[PDB]
C-alpha cells in the first residue's frame, strides 16, 4: 500500500544488481515512510516508451504491470539525497496494477 | 497492492541435453564480452555452468541475458514469453542484434585506421624518394 | 564422439537458424545504428545549411 | 627540495593536460572520421557525375 516509484531512466535487469538515483525528493519521503517497518522492502517496475514522469503522478497505466520486488540493503546519499539500491529478486506479474 | 509468484518454469524431466543451449548462450556472451568488453570477464569465470551451482537456471538466464544493450522495452518482451526455449531464443537473438553491430564499429575502426596508416606509410615513402633525391641530384628545371 | 558430434551439430545447427532468422532483420536497422552513433558523436542545434 | 617539488608537480600537472589536449583532439577526430564513413558509404551514397 505504497506509491509506485518513479524509476526515472534506470533499467533493473532481473538479478543484476543496480543503483538508482532520483534527482526528486518525493521518493525520499517514501524513504522516510519505510524506516518503522521490521522488514524493510522496496519494488521495481518498469515504464513504458516515452517516458514521461508527469503521468506517473497523475496515471498508474505508464508503468507495466509486472514488478520486481526486492529488500533494501543501505543508503550512502554521497551526492543526491536518494541513494538507494535495487535488485531483482522477486518477479511478479500483477492483474491489474491499478 | 494485492500481488501473487505466479512465476511459472516448466522444465523437461530428462535435464542432461536441455542445458547445451545454455552452453550456447554463455558462448555467445563469452564472444560479447571478449570482441566487446562490457563489464569485467572475471564474473563469467565466477559463475560457469560446469560448476553445477546454478541452483536457479531462470536467473542464470537472466542475468545472461542482462549483458545485452537490448531497449527495456525487449526486456519486457522476453518476460511476455512463457516457453522457456521462446526466451533463450529471444535472449540469443538480442545477443547476436548488438553483436552485428559491434563487429561493424570494430571493423570500421581498425579499418579506418588502417587507412589512416596507408595514408602516413606513403607520405614516409614519398619523403624517402625526396630526401633521397635532395642532397644526390640538383635539377636545373627554373629559368 | 557421435552422441557429442550429434548434440553439436543440432546445437550449432538451431542456432544457425535462429541466426539466419535474426539476419532477416534489414540492414536499414545497421543503418540506424550507425546514425545513431553520428548523432551520438555530433550534438548541437541544426545551425547546418 | 619541495621548491624544486612545486615546480615539478606543477610541470606533471601542465604536461597530462597538453598530452589529454591532444588525444581528446585526436579521439575526437576519430569519431567524426567514423561519422564521415557512414555518412560516404551508407548514408549519402550518392553525389556523382
Amino acid at each position: 500500500h505504497l506509491p509506485l516509484i518513479a524509476i526515472t531512466r534506470n533499467p533493473v535487469f532481473p538479478r543484476f544488481i543496480k543503483i538508482i538515483e532520483v534527482k526528486n525528493k518525493k521518493l525520499v519521503e517514501l524513504l522516510r515512510r519505510k524506516v518503522r517497518l521490521a522488514q524493510p522492502y522496496v519494488g521495481v517496475f518498469l515504464k513504458r516508451d516515452d517516458s514521461n514522469e508527469s503521468d506517473v503522478v497523475e496515471s498508474l497505466d505508464e508503468i507495466y504491470h509486472t514488478g520486481t520486488f526486492a529488500q533494501i540493503h543501505e543508503m550512502q546519499d554521497l551526492g543526491d539525497k536518494l541513494r538507494m539500491i535495487v535488485m531483482g529478486h522477486r518477479r511478479v506479474h500483477i492483474s491489474r496494477q491499478l | 497492492m494485492v500481488e501473487v509468484e505466479n512465476v511459472v518454469h516448466e522444465d523437461f524431466q530428462v535435464t542432461e541435453e536441455v542445458k547445451a543451449l545454455t552452453a550456447e548462450i554463455v558462448k555467445t556472451i563469452r564472444d560479447i564480452i571478449a570482441l566487446n568488453p562490457l563489464y569485467r570477464e572475471s564474473v563469467l569465470q565466477m559463475m560457469q555452468a560446469g560448476q553445477r551451482v546454478v541452483d536457479n537456471p531462470i536467473y542464470l538466464s537472466d542475468m545472461g541475458a542482462a549483458l545485452t544493450g537490448a531497449e527495456s522495452h525487449e526486456l519486457q518482451d522476453v518476460l511476455e514469453e512463457t516457453n522457456i526455449p521462446k526466451r533463450l531464443y529471444k535472449a540469443l537473438s538480442l545477443l547476436k542484434k548488438e553483436f552485428e553491430l559491434s563487429k561493424l564499429q570494430q571493423r570500421l575502426g581498425r579499418e579506418v585506421e588502417e587507412k589512416i596508416k596507408q595514408t602516413h606509410r606513403k607520405y614516409l615513402l614519398q619523403e624517402q624518394l625526396k630526401i633521397i633525391k635532395k642532397e644526390l641530384g640538383l635539377e636545373k628545371d627554373d629559368k
